[PDB]
């Protein structure tokens, strides 16, 4: 895998990820504002030999009392073909180089109370279960959710 | 502004009531006079809104209108005047008039208006932002090919960035990058006290290998990869390369290379031929840390693979390693392996990837006879049973039923694939044979109503783009727009709703689309952009000739002329040159030549002024065809085929615009056309289509490779075929 900065056109070319039925295929302004507000936190994997894109990861900061700040995970999703071979904690993980990130307090997400899959996924990566939320098209947004947080150096 | 739109909407109220408000003043409603005009007679128009510009009109909504009314007259020069002219004339609303130019002119995509404006904006105008836009618009400019004009834009932009520095962050450099030589790019980035990210480190790597400076590459790189954990194959291949030119051994490489990981193991490979080694022994040792990982053959087959590997086609427990291996040896029979595996285990929303071999044996088996349609249709059903998320099985079943006339089983699996928002753009294709339902019909409102929202969130986030500095992604806003702008999948969808409207009886919808029509006429004559996934279906296969999805991307351009000329009241001149241009180059099908010949014919006839003689030749064609006995050639000789319902469908629209054309232009030849079509359903009917359809169908004989119940599909397909058939023949 390589990793590129993310542009709007390969929205065009991102069925074979975005078609996954746990894979949300957000509105053009949803994406377009990750680009906006956040550019360096939206990029996507590559592989050899043609450049497909392979997953991708959108992130970005958020303020609180804003006198301290934390980065967002939005969403992580890699292609069926590149799976178990670490590519999503690998996007995950370069989040964490980025001056943006580190200059944050800590890095947090929401799993599904059920997605005993992705609770794993993160704790392997070092984030914990922080708080569980309420919640309230391919996912009910109505199901608790966990807040799991990774502290920054 | 009550009164203006009663006006657009139209039409003798129109005149009368700024007849009045214009009496009562005061450029807003002479404008307006003349555009109810140039809505009877254009002519004077032109002229009357000449004779507005020079008067220098002042107001923001009345310049816009103008503007808007020389470029619609292809008058450029005239619509960007009238900013031109108020800018100069009232400098102090620089600012608010170059905006409203600005924001107005973003669905045109002219890149010397942008520059223009940021011209003027940047002149009387105190602001780095603004200095930004201008020099980023010379760069836009440079993407269109006025190769004279290149020295310059590429001069003025480095110029305007140079007398911004020092630079504030890593857009400003980017936007400095782009009228940069590739030698002057490493230069400047390695002064770059900033932090770089992702996209100028990427830009400083490829401007030093084109450089060769493999010294300050090899150094780069290796700090991201051994001190900045990146793990980037493509800046690996740069390390070794750049390590080799400077001189370094293999042994020096390979020394550092002592993690298992998936891009080092490549990497070995990839460094055996750059020192010209021998590759095998790099290939086993990825296939032995990666054969049971689907990604094995993808990263392999990219290589030329020793035939002494491959040779380890010999005689295993772990599915993938065995997906792997028929892979690297091409093997097609591979329901031996389904029939060891064909239970869905690990993650429900997983796929099982036994159904990589599945699908490869499917499609090799494709031969485009109806029997060999429906058995793997059954196939496909079946898997999906167990593999129910496999969104690469449901595309291919989408493919195969649009092959028959089952119309009707489509929209349930891309519903059930939950395309929304941009994926339409991308696959709304699939539905190309889809019935003429009102359900349908509601669903492509659906549809439009994304491009109708994806317009403005575009526009917005190239004003926001703009209005932040995001100048590493605002090309992409600005591309993503323009290749929607005019889609073939977006007239597709335009097409499609026209048509179902009219075949139901559904007014409601029909006047929306015509007045689309009207306003975009530039657009429905241009050449349509395709962005269409014909991909996704494929991946991890080796893309070949097979059954295709029967799109007709010259039709969706005749039905829009069609409508257009039909609803067109002043002169239908213009566009029936256009059709039959069009269909004069058209690459159609016997049927449909003479379909859009019919067409061609019966507007000429309606819509036009012509003396008695051309009428009747016209005419008399229209007379020997309209029979079936002429039209049965829409009926192919594999009654099964989807095109005798697509044909079918067509013809059905085509009566329903004869009997159109003959309510709002009457005459005795026209009642002689409603007269000859009245017959085709009682005619059509008694081909008996479905029974002999049902009757080829109890007739197959199957052989499934697999345990299946082929009753359930055959009775679900008969059941289609009658359904959508009869529909369409009760439509005639
Ligand atoms: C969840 C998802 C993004 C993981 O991707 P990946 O690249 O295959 O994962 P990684 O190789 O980095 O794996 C990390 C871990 O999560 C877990 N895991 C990830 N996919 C798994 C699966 N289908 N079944 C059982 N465990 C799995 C493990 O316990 C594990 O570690 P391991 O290396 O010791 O096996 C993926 O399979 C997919 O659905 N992509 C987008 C959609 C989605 O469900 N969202 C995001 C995550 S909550």
């Amino acid at each position: 895998t390589s990793i590129k900065p993310f542009q709007m056109e390969d929205l065009f070319e991102l069925n074979p990820v975005n078609l996954d039925p746990l894979t949300e295929n957000f509105n053009v302004s949803f994406y377009s504002q990750y680009l906006i507000e956040w550019p360096q936190l939206f990029y996507k994997s590559v592989e050899t030999p043609n450049g497909q894109a392979s997953g991708y990861m959108m992130a970005k900061t958020e303020g609180q009392l804003k006198k301290e700040w934390h980065t967002h995970i939005t969403a992580v999703t890699v292609l069926d073909q590149y799976r178990r071979i670490g590519l999503a904690s690998k996007l995950c993980l370069e989040l964490e180089n980025l001056t943006q990130v580190k200059d944050t307090l800590f890095i947090d997400l929401f799993v599904k109370v059920t997605n005993t899959l992705g609770r794993i996924l993160y704790e392997k990566l070092g984030y914990s279960v922080f708080r569980r939320v309420v919640g309230y098209n391919k996912i009910d947004d109505s199901v608790d959710a966990f807040d799991m947080r990774k502290l920054l150096p | 502004e009550i009164i203006d739109f009663i006006d657009q909407g139209n039409t003798y109220a129109q005149s009368l009531i700024t007849k009045k408000l214009a009496k009562s003043p005061l450029f807003y409603h002479v404008l307006q006079n003349e555009i109810h005009l140039k809505s009877g007679q254009r002519e004077l128009a032109i002229k009357k809104n000449l004779e507005l510009l020079n008067r220098y009109p002042n107001d923001p909504l009345t310049i816009e209108k103008l503007s808007d009314f020389f470029s619609k007259m292809e008058m450029e020069k005239e619509s960007s005047l009238v900013y031109e002219n108020a800018i100069k004339k009232y400098p102090v609303s620089t600012e608010t008039l170059c905006l409203s130019w600005f924001d107005n002119s973003i669905e045109k995509y002219d890149f010397k208006v942008f520059n223009r404006i940021f011209m003027y904006l940047n002149k009387n105008g105190k602001s780095r932002l603004h200095t930004l836009w201008y020099a980023f618009s010379f760069h836009l400019l440079l993407q269109e090919g006025e190769t004279d004009k290149a020295s310059l834009y590429n001069s003025l932009g480095k110029k305007l960035m140079e007398g911004l520095q020092p630079f504030e962050n890593t857009q400003e450099i980017y936007v400095y990058t782009l009228f940069l030589s590739s030698k002057e790019i490493e230069q400047v980035l390695s002064g770059v006290t900033l932090p770089l990210d992702l996209e100028l480190k990427l830009l400083y790597m490829k401007a030093m290998k084109e450089n060769a400076s493999f010294e300050a590459l090899h150094a780069y790189t290796e700090k991201l990869l051994f001190k900045e954990k990146f793990d980037d194959f493509d800046t690996w291949k740069l390390w070794i390369l750049s390590g080799k030119e400077i001189g370094k051994s293999f042994e020096e490489l390979d020394q550092k290379l002592t993690l298992p990981t998936r891009n080092i193991s490549l990497l070995k490979i990839e460094l055996d031929i750059l020192y010209s080694r021998n590759i095998e022994t790099s290939v086993e040792n990825y296939y032995q840390k990666f054969n049971t990982k689907l990604c094995c053959y993808a990263d392999l087959s990219q290589y030329e693979l020793p035939t002494s590997f491959i040779g380890s086609l010999k005689n295993e427990e772990n599915l993938i390693t065995v997906v792997n291996n028929r892979k690297f040896v091409n093997q097609t029979d591979n329901w031996d392996v389904y029939e060891r595996f064909s239970t869905k285990e690990g993650a429900e929303y997983d796929s099982n990837p036994v159904n990589e071999l599945t699908l490869r044996t499917i499609v090799s088996d494709l031969d485009s006879s109806p029997q060999n349609t429906i058995k793997n249709i059954v196939l496909l059903k079946h898997l999906l049973e167990q593999d129910k998320y496999n969104y690469k099985l449901k595309l291919w079943l989408m493919k195969l039923y649009s092959q028959l006339n089952t119309n009707d089983l489509i929209f349930p699996i891309y519903n059930g694939l939950k395309i929304r928002m941009t994926q339409h753009e991308t696959l709304n294709y699939y539905l190309t044979t889809t019935n003429p339902s009102k359900i349908n019909l509601d669903a492509w409102v659906d549809i439009y109503r994304f491009y109708l929202t994806s317009k403005q969130e575009i526009k917005e986030s190239i004003i926001q783009g703009f209005d932040n500095g995001v100048f590493n992604k605002l090309e992409g806003f600005i591309n993503f727009s323009k290749r929607m702008q005019n889609s073939i999948s977006l007239n597709f969808t335009v097409a499609k709703i026209l048509q179902i409207s009219t075949i139901l009886g559904t007014d409601g919808y029909l006047n929306y689309f015509i007045h689309y029509l009207k306003t975009n006429e530039a657009l429905i004559v241009s050449d349509y952009t395709d962005n269409r996934d014909f991909k996704s279906e494929w991946n991890g296969l080796e893309k070949i000739d097979c059954i295709d999805v029967p799109v007709n991307d010259v039709a969706t351009k005749l039905k829009l002329l069609v409508y257009s000329i039909v609803f067109e009241d002043q002169d239908a001149s213009r566009l029936l040159k256009v059709f039959n241009k069009i269909t004069s180059n058209a690459k159609f099908s016997v049927f449909d030549n003479l379909l859009y010949k019919l067409y061609f014919n019966l507007l000429k006839i309606t819509k036009t002024k012509l003396n008695p003689q051309e009428t009747q030749s016209l005419y008399n064609y229209l007379q020997k065809n309209l029979k079936t006995d002429k039209l049965k050639i829409l009926i192919p000789e594999n009654l099964l085929s989807g095109e005798l319902t697509q044909n079918l469908t067509n013809l059905v629209e085509f009566i329903k615009i004869v009997k159109l054309l003959a309510k709002r232009h009457p005459s005795s030849y026209m009642n002689q056309l409603v007269n000859l079509v009245k017959p085709f359903g009682k005619e059509f009917k008694n081909l008996k289509l479905v029974q002999r359809q049902h009757e080829i169908i109890d007739s197959m004989d199957f052989e499934p490779p697999i345990s299946v119940d082929i009753s359930q599909t055959k009775l679900e397909i008969k059941s289609s075929i009658e359904d959508c058939v009869v529909a369409l023949l009760n439509s005639l």
